[PDB]
Order: C-alpha cells, then structure tokens, then sequence
RNA sequence: AGGACCGAACCGACUAAUGUCGAAAAAUUAGCGGAUGACUUGUGGCUGGGGGUGAAAGGCCAAUCAAACCGGGAGAUAGCU
RNA sequence: ACACAGGUGGUCAGGUAGAGAAUACCAAGGCGCUUGAGAGAACUCGGGUGAAGGAACUAGGCAAAAUGGUGCCGUAACUUC
RNA sequence: AAUUCCUUGUCGGGUAAGUUCCGACCUGCACGAAUGGCGUAAUGAUGGCCAGGCUGUCUCCACCCGAGACUCAGUGAAAU
RNA sequence: CGAUGUCGGCUCAUCACAUCCUGGGGCUGAAGUAGGUCCCAAGGGUAUGGCUGUUCGCCAUUUAAAGUGGUACGCGAGCUGGGUUUAGAACGUCGUGAGACAGUUCGGUCCCUAUCUGCCGUGGGCGCUGGAGAACUGAGGGGGGCUGCUCCUAGUACGAGAGGACCGGAGUGGACGCAUCACUGGUGUUCGGGUUGUCAUGCCAAUGGCACUGCCCGGUAGCUAAAUGCGGAAGAGAUAAGUGCUGAAAGCAUCUAAGCACGAAACUUGCCCCGAGAUGAGUUCUCCCUGACCCUUUAAGGGUCCUGAAGGAACGUUGAAGACGACGACGUUGAUAGGCCGGGUGUGUAAGCGCAGCGAUGCGUUGAGCUAACCGGUACUAAUGAACCGUGAGGCUUAACCU
C-alpha cells in the first residue's frame, strides 16, 4: 500500500497509565496531494506521483507550475511516488491525510541520514585502533593493512575504507505507531528515524509482515 | 563535523581571540569606520553590537559591566554619551559591512564595517 | 518547536511542589508486584535538579544501611505520586555532588530558616 | 557493569568479603555482567572461620552495581558500590543466611525468591 | 614513493587541464557614477548603489 | 655538478641474516 | 669534618616521543644522574702514525682510525666486473 | 656551507611572594622570532577531560596517572652501630 | 646457579590458572677456593619477581583545545 | 648476491572444503536424552586469561563451536622489535693462544612527501542529437543471512526404573550491524561561579591580563557511548544427499529408462542500498523558441543585421551539506545569516545602597545578576537594478493513417 511524506520535528516521550515512558519521533504528515496517476497502459507500471507543502511563487519553475496547473493542485516542495499493490485506486488532485494510518501498527520510516562528512575507518566502520603506546608511531588510528601481498597483488573490490559516511536515504522497519492525530497531521511512532530536524521522512505500512 | 556550533576559530587560541576583537571593538567605537578582512567584520558583529544594546540603558552596573569589555574608559565615555542616545530608536542592526576588493599583501578578502552613523 | 511544546504541556502535572537542592524530599513512587499496587516511601536529599519541561528530572541521595542510594526521578512520570519537603537546606550551590564523597558528620548541612 | 577483574562486595555473610570476578557467563564473548547476571569469582579475603577460604572459585550473581540499573520510565538506581550473593556452582542457591543493604527487584525471575525475601529492603 | 618512469608531457597536459582560470565576466555598473566593479563590491572611487560610503 | 663534498653513512637496519 | 644528603647555575646523557630528502652530518620537548670534588672551566704549552694517549671501548688523535691526513713510488697489481 | 630550534669564557643583576641566582607575575630595557588569509574532513603531532572496571594492555606498568611543602607525633627487619 | 643440553629436574610458597620468581633436595652433562670460594649493612638512571595506591595502558574508545593536513595569494625543492 | 627484510604480536583481511557449530539425511551393537560412523552442505558464526619471545603446548574458566589449510610458512613504502642475527661484558666448555660454541645470561638507531596499477570517496568535460526542468522503470552490482536459555506442548511418547523426546508456538538474552539524542551519562579552553600568586585600570570597592583553560566546581547546543529504537525473517521457484508413486527393458522385482511427487542456513527471488556512460545511453509529465538578408568549391554549407525564450551559471546571505568541488534553503513579491524583543536553559542571590558587627563577614533589596550554539517572533543591518551563458520549430531512409 502507499506511504505519505511527512517531516521530522524533533523527538517526545509518551507517559502510558502503566508508567513506562514511550520515546516517540515526531513526523508532521500534512495533507498530500496526488498530483499523477501512472498506469500500465502508458508507463508499464501503477504509481502514484504526490506532493506536499508549499512553495514561493517566484521560485517554482515554468516546467514544474505548469505540471501542477496540469492537475489542479496547488505547488509543493518536491514530488515523490509510490508503487501500488493493485487493491487501492487513486484519481488525480486526490488528497490523502494521515487517518490511513489509523489502522496500521508497524511502520517503515525512509530519510536521508545526517551526514558526518569525510569520516576515517574507526568511526565508518568500526575499526579497532591500535595501541597508544609500547612503541606505536605515528600509527594510532590508521586501517592497517589492506591486502595480502604479491599472490593477490591488489585491493579487492568492496575494501572498507575512509570515506564519505552519512547522507544516504536508509530505512528504518517495523516501527510502531504510537498515535494519530488527523486534525493537527501528526503521527507519533515508537523508536528513532534517519535524518535531523526538519528532514522529509517516508512513511509507509511495513512490508515484512 | 561541528554540527550547528558557532564562532570563528581564525586561527587563533581563546586568549588571542578574545584580545583582538577586544582591541579592534574598541577601534571601531573610537573611529567609527575600520578596514579589516571579511571574516573578521561579520564575527565583530557579535561582540561590538551587544555593547552598543548595553549601553542603551545608563547605569553604574552597566557602566562597570561595559567596563569589563574593551577594558577602556575612552570607549566607555564614547558609549552611554553618543552612541546609546544616537541609536536610542534603533532596533538592532547597528552596523554595516562593505565589501572592498581584496588585500594586496595576501588576497585577504577585505571589507569596510562601519556603524549606521556619519551622515553629517 | 512549537508542535512538540504543544505535545508536551498537555502531559504536564500542576502539582509539582518547588524545592531546592539541598533539601530534604520523601517521594511516593508507584510499586507493582504481578497484581497489586502499593505505595513506596523514598527519603532522601535532592543533591542536583534537572529543568526540561516533561523532561525535568531531579535526583535524591539517601543513606542506606552501609552505603548511599542515588534515585533520579522524573518528575512528570505517572510512577511519582506526591513529592514532600522536609528540611530547607542552606546550600548555596546547584549541584551537590561533592555530598558523595563527604560522610558522618561531614555529610549534613545547614539549615535554610527562610 | 561488572567485567572480569572486578572488586565485588559480599552482601550475605558466607564469610566472604571482596571478590575478583573471573568470568561472565550466559554467552560467548560476552563483556560485563548486569543488575542480576550470573558471573564467576574467586574469593581473595574471607573470614578465617567463615565456611569459605580464601583462593577458592564459585558462582555469584550481581545484586548491586555502581553504574546502576534503568527502569522502565527512565528513571535509574545508582549505588555506592558493587555486591553480589555467592552459589553452589551446581544449583544457584545463595549459600549465605542473610543479605545485608538494598536489593533492586531487577532479581524477581520467578526463582530468586530466597534472595529478595531475605533482603531487608525490596 | 617515487616515479618509476617519467610522465610524458600529454600525462602533464592532461592533468594540467583543469587548472586553467575563469574570469568574472559579471562586472556590474555603478547606477550613479557608471563605474564598473565587482558585483556587491564598492567601487574603486567609493561608490556603492550609488549612495557614496566611503567620502575620501 | 659538484660532486658532494659528503657522502652519508648509512646503516643496516636489516640484517637478512 | 664528609670522593656526606636534597637541589639551581654548571657538567653528563638513563627512558620515552618527535625528527630521519630533519631546525640539527645525534638535536628538541617532558622526565633523569653528579652538583666541595677522582669535580668543572678559560688561556698557554708538551706528547706525532706501527707512533701518541687511553679509570681499557680497539676508544680517541680536526665530522675520517684494527694503523690519521697530504704529496710521491704510481698509469702499483687485478687469472675479476 | 644558510639571516641554521646547536655551541661560546667573564662582570652587573631591581620589586611582590619565596629558604633561594628555583618558580609565578612585573620594573629598567628589549622584543612579537621575514610568508599570509580562510575553512574547521580523515589522519599525524603537542595537550585537556571522561561513565563503569582498574594492568584484563604488553616481551615488560613502556608511556601516562599518582605521590610531592612546613611543624608535631610516630617509625620495622637487618647492621660494619 | 650470569654455570643445567635432557628440563617447564622434584616438592613446597605465591595465582582461579606461574617455562618467570622464592625456599629445599642433589642425578654438579660441564661449581670450587686471589684468572679467588661463601656471606655481607649501605649504595645502584643495574637484572628478575610480588603487593598497595594510581591511572585511557586496556575492555572501547568519545568529545574538546592548539600546530600541520585541505582551499586562496606569493615564493618554490628533492630522491627517481 | 649492481640486495626478494626470513620468527612471534597488533590491525586488516580474502579464498578452498578434507565441516568445529548451526541446516538436511543413511546405517547403527539407534528404547528415549545423549552418541558412533558415512553422505550432502561454505550462508553466517567460529573465546577470555596465567606461564613462556614463542607458533605450539600445559593449565584455569566460558560458549552452539572455540574447524583444518592456501594466500612470499597473507600482511614491517601499515605498526612493535620480545626471539634470532654486528660492535660491550660475563659464565660453562673446547683450544698453549688469538678466539669459537643451534650453550646460557645483561645491554643494544626499523628510512621513504605515492608517478602508475589497485582500492575507498568526490568532482569537471563530452556524449546520449532542438533545448531545458522534474519524476521514474530497471539491466546490472552490493549489504544483510549467527544464535543461547526459559516456558507451553509434557512431564507427553519412550523406558523395569533412573531418566526423558520429535514436530510446532511464545517469551527473553549474547555477539554483530543500521539509525537516533527523548531518556541515563561523557565532552562542552565560546556560559555562570569559587579561589591562590602577581601586574594593571589614580586609590577603596569593583574588574581585566598572565601563571597548562592558573587550579577547580557545575553546565547550553552540537558530537557521542556505556544510552535508546530497529534488523537477521516468513513466503515462493528450481535443487543436493535422501525418501517416493506408477513403471517396462528382464512376464517377476525395480525411485528411472517415458511420466509424476516431495526434499537443506547452499542457488534464484523475497528485505535494504547504489544504479540508463545499461554508448543496448531507456520511459513518462511539463516548459520554451515558429524574423530577415546575402555568398559559393549549391553542401546535415558558410557569412551579416535584429531578436536570445524556457533555463542555467555567476555573485551575495547561508545550512543539522561539506577537505575543495558538489548538494539544500534564501536574495526584499524576503525570515537566508547577524543583531534586537520575549521565552527557555545553565550558573547561582550581581553591582550599588542600607542594616548588624571592632573586624573578616552576615542579612535585606534578591532565586537576584549574567547567560554560547536552543525555541517563537521582528526587515534593524547585509542579501542591488542589471550584466553573462543558453536561441529562432530541430537530419536522411522507410512503414502506417490524414492530405
């Protein structure tokens, strides 16, 4: 079934009767307008394209206002599409809010993770450093070796090594949800997800069931 | 990756950091106008416009306050007598920096920060 | 953010008293054991408060039969029930930790008589 | 947290006093023990009537920890110092006849009933 | 550590490639005085939108 | 052009015995 | 009183790190030993190469020592490259 | 070999605290060491702090950490006293 | 044993675990009495072992302050 | 031999299967639990310490297991230097002696700024053909694949008893990986405070400089673990060893020759990520350009004037993006940054004055004063009008429908 594309707003704790503390993330899941409908016929697959937000009028280009004058629907910030399972129907300018997920328990949260730049081995991917005295120099944090010798006589593909580390999409799985609230579209999940405040989230039903 | 941390280091340490823009606050208070690099300007902003919102309010606290700040009685005269009444109205935003080419002993990108003033 | 301070005043309690640290609190918490429910008496001295909002927390040092207990409560959880003060300690410092160090008679302090 | 080469105190009165902890049991490569985890010690200073000598290797599980334990709301227990019960080695059964000092309810697995209903508190 | 033959001068061309200049080519004109300078810069005589800033 | 007035001395730091 | 004790100048160089196309053809930083003595130091002398000097390591004798340096025998000789 | 983090004998040598020519901050006096401006990655070098544990590290407590002054009390085995 | 191949000799102490260390035996390959033997207080930047304190040595690294590394302007090498 | 550093340790690995564990089976002198042996199986996992330089080995305690080998007995332009293997010295032994001893002890310099291949990241150029802005399909590639214990079944089957299942379900752990900062904490030389020595601001009071941030006590935001969530699948397809149904050759029998069934962490997919430079360069949606002169070696030709749109770039303010490029937001039709207002947080009752005391100091004003990166607002300052690049309807052949 489809997602929706909220916004991470920072991070809470729910008090239950029981007493346990729920820590929950935040997502703002404002109304999304469906803005194309993809068949077979024509595209070879069903999708949905929907958008959420809003944008400056002088900032939304000639391309982008005229495929949203297409369709009716007022311009947002960005347009993401989800595949469908063949059991559910959509029409264009359609607006779908955050009660869907009134009936759902496990979710899937996707968003691009913080990025932390350039970052060595030790911190990518859990290297062990080696020792910081009895001789060491000039050799406390370096990966080591990286091959073998002549026989191989290169680095295999696939080495861990330095290197950019954050600032892909990932995806967290079979979160719980925690509360929906359709009049103020929020949707409180049990757990953290990948991004800083701010950042556009991916939320749909969890898939392994 | 300092992740929303503020302030320039300008490579310098704390003690020399705190004294150069202790010193060069102090110029621009006394003359009004200076000529310094562009990272330099936009970090005084921070030090010489709390000083100007200080001395709005006159007051022996303020006074001594201010005092330790710039550590001149000079500059502390020209405050609370000129500038707290000159920008009395003003809310915030007392200065204004002007790019100005580039320096020739180094290509420092230079830059004129000057208080909204001298209009006579 | 003002969606999340939102979130969190409505789980506020009204009912916190205001103490300081340095003073002498006894906290009823909440006790479950499979079935039954009963009340727990926790005496102590706030040695360091915490202020978040529904994230506020203080933590109570007591001594124990042989050794000291260190508790942090969180003040908005449903497990608190009732927070009451018995002395005023005259302390003039924010976070007492140097008390865990300090014993016997070293360990008490002064009395606040405001 | 409690990991190999660490002081435990002795909250019973088995004659035993400090402790060295040797192993953590319940998983390979397992790194340090929790509120209620069985572990192996050897004792390095008991009472010379005690039924316990010295230089001699026994289970234990962990009733007290420095680092504390996390409850449910957040909250945590924090102590002034690490202590544990001695066993049998065969069976768990703290040998000992009474527990002195706070006992968290972390132990309630339906099986260390002998040590909560002798802690003075909890 | 060291080159175990000498790069030819295409290698060096090819590498030196991409360290050739770019010039501004966004000289904007003073709206009072139509004096060219860079853009957000004051001019060489101190002019800057067309208000003078520096008066010497 | 000159020939260096100094030769350094080096050592053997592997005896590849 | 003391080849006495602690410790600066001064003399020496036990450990570690840095530095090895170095700031330096043995140094720097932090510790370290002696520090009224068989001590240390300025200036000037004497000992010359199968010789000197050596609280003795084959150590030192002008950044070169199991026989210094310079010139000569000398274009030594090389069944070797 | 250099406008070289080295070496080079003697004399004068103030204030506050200090046993002191140690050390900290200063006077007289002299200097900021002849490339700068930005950014604030890995990693290297020199440092600061650290939950719980406390040598489990390692050839080895290497390196770090720790102890550190004055006055009073007290001070073992052994001994050439 | 600064001497011992067989050898991690045998027993005891110390450790949960001791090819090291300490004590005892002698089957001393191949100790031995001024190329001195056995003891010896004090002394040692001397070798080995153990204990208390102490700690980022380590489990397991995290953050931070400076100098380089990176970008811009000027000058401008080296081994191969 | 005009030089390939040769034992261990650390870091980092990768492959084989003659499999240590987990998975599937045959036989058993397999009652059950637990075994023995053989076959299939390399997806993942596959200890910590004491002694020794040791690999090895012995010993102590864990685990489902602590697998065997190849890779210059993997890996010193990645680290160490303990052993061995220079120069000092000593012991035993051999020699008259210089000296020697896979005999033993004490001490003893480990250089390199990366051109090429390789690998980990990140860009520019051009191409994909009229240009431009977006959203995708997915060839293909990579990541992940571990498992203990407890309970129910059940104290059931089995067994004289003692002992004690298979299959299936639930809960809770260890190790490993991803994400995050709500909680518990670390850090926080940009915040507040205490305090020692000294210098200075005329002096008292009050402050600042220096002494490792002078030494300390707390601590915001960020980053971060020890903290907190999540993951390993289920299912499907074709199979290995193995078990079969029917079934002749060979009147019977026979799993096989025809045909039809099941059958493992292996294989393909399912889960996550990259991905049209996939030159086989893909698909969809939207936007922009439809003015004239001439020349010739009349060609997908060249030249001139006028127009240059969509959009892009550049510049500026910048960012939870970042080495630099890149990427995101904003540029007044404006909350992008700074300041300012309010709040929060932290530290903790400022200075001044008054009162009590001979004084240090205490009390009142006062939970005051000051507060970095945080939150909500506010055009006060800075994000200038413009210039620059990018054009003018987009080749030939053929096929199908209008004409």
């Amino acid at each position: 079934m489809i997602g929706l594309v909220g916004k991470k707003v920072g991070m809470t704790r729910i008090f239950t009767e029981d007493g346990v503390s729920i820590p929950v993330t935040v997502i703002e899941v404002e109304a999304n307008r469906v803005t194309q409908v993809k068949d077979l016929a024509n595209d070879g697959y069903r999708a949905i394209q929907v958008t959420t937000g809003a944008k400056k009028a002088n900032r939304v280009t000639k391309p982008e206002a005229g495929h949203f004058a297409k369709a009716g629907v007022e311009a947002g910030r960005g347009l993401w599409e989800f595949r469908l399972a063949e059991g559910e129907e959509f029409t264009v300018g359609q607006s779908i809010s955050v009660e869907l997920f009134a009936d759902v328990k496990k979710v899937d949260v996707t968003g691009t993770s913080k990025g932390k730049g350039f970052a060595g081995t030790v911190k990518r991917w859990n290297f062990r450093t080696q020792d910081a005295t009895h001789g060491n120099s000039l050799s406390h944090r370096v990966p080591g070796s990286i091959g073998q010798n002549q026989t191989p006589g290169k680095v295999f593909k696939g080495k861990k090594m330095a290197g950019q580390m954050g600032n892909e999409r990932v995806t967290v799985q079979s979160l719980d949800v925690v509360r929906v609230d359709a009049e103020r579209n929020l949707l409180l999940v049990k757990g953290a997800v990948p991004g800083a405040t701010g950042s556009d989230l991916i939320v749909k039903p969890a898939v392994k069931a | 990756m300092r992740h929303r941390k503020s302030g320039r280091q300008l490579n310098r340490n704390s003690s020399h950091r705190q004294a150069m823009f202790r010193n060069m606050a102090g110029s621009l208070v006394r003359h009004e106008i200076i000529k310094t690099t562009l990272p330099k300007a936009k970090e005084l902003r921070r030090v010489v416009e709390p000083l100007i919102t200080l001395a709005k309010t006159d007051s022996v606290a303020n006074r001594r306050l201010a005092f330790a700040r710039t550590r001149d009685n000079e500059i502390v005269a020209k405050l609370f007598n000129e500038l707290g009444p000159r920008f009395a109205s003003r809310a915030g935003g007392y200065t204004r920096i002007l790019k100005c080419g580039f320096r020739a002993g180094d290509n420092a990108p230079m830059a004129y920060i000057e208080l909204v003033d001298r209009s006579e | 953010s003002n969606i999340i301070k939102q979130l969190e005043q409505e789980q506020m309690k009204q009912d916190v008293p205001s103490f300081r640290p340095g003073d002498t609190v006894e906290v009823k918490v909440w006790v479950v054991e499979g079935s039954k429910k009963r009340l727990q008496a926790f005496e102590g001295v706030v040695i360091a408060i915490r202020n978040r909002g529904l994230h506020s927390a203080f933590t109570v040092r007591k001594i124990s039969n042989g050794e000291g207990v260190e508790r942090v409560f969180q003040t908005h959880s449903p497990v608190v029930d009732s927070i009451s003060v018995k002395r005023r300690g005259a302390v003039r410092k924010a976070k007492l930790y140097y008390l865990r160090e300090r014993t016997g008679k070293a360990a008490r302090i002064k009395e606040r008589l405001n | 947290m409690i990991q190999e080469q660490t002081m435990l105190n002795v909250a019973d009165n088995s004659g035993a006093r400090r402790v060295m902890c040797i192993k953590v049991l319940g998983g390979s490569h397992r790194r340090y023990a929790g509120v209620g985890d069985i572990i192996k010690i050897t004792i390095k200073e008991a009472i010379p009537r005690g039924k316990v000598k010295k230089g001699d290797v026994l289970k234990a599980v962990v009733v007290r920890t420095k680092k504390g334990v996390r409850r449910p709301d957040g909250s945590v227990i924090r102590f002034d110092g690490n202590a544990c019960v001695l066993l049998n080695n065969n069976s768990e059964q703290p040998i000992g006849t009474r527990i002195f000092g706070p006992v968290t309810r972390e132990l309630r697995s339906e099986k260390f009933m002998k040590i909560i209903s002798l802690a003075p508190e909890v | 550590a060291v080159q175990q033959n000498k790069p030819t001068r295409s290698k060096r061309g090819m590498r030196r490639s991409h360290d050739a200049l770019t010039a501004v080519t966004s000289l904007s004109v003073d709206k009072t005085s139509g004096e060219k300078h860079l853009r957000h810069h004051i001019t060489a005589d101190g002019y800057y939108r067309g208000r003078k800033v520096i008066a010497k | 052009n000159n020939r260096p007035v100094y030769i350094p001395r080096p050592r053997p730091p592997h005896p590849r015995l």
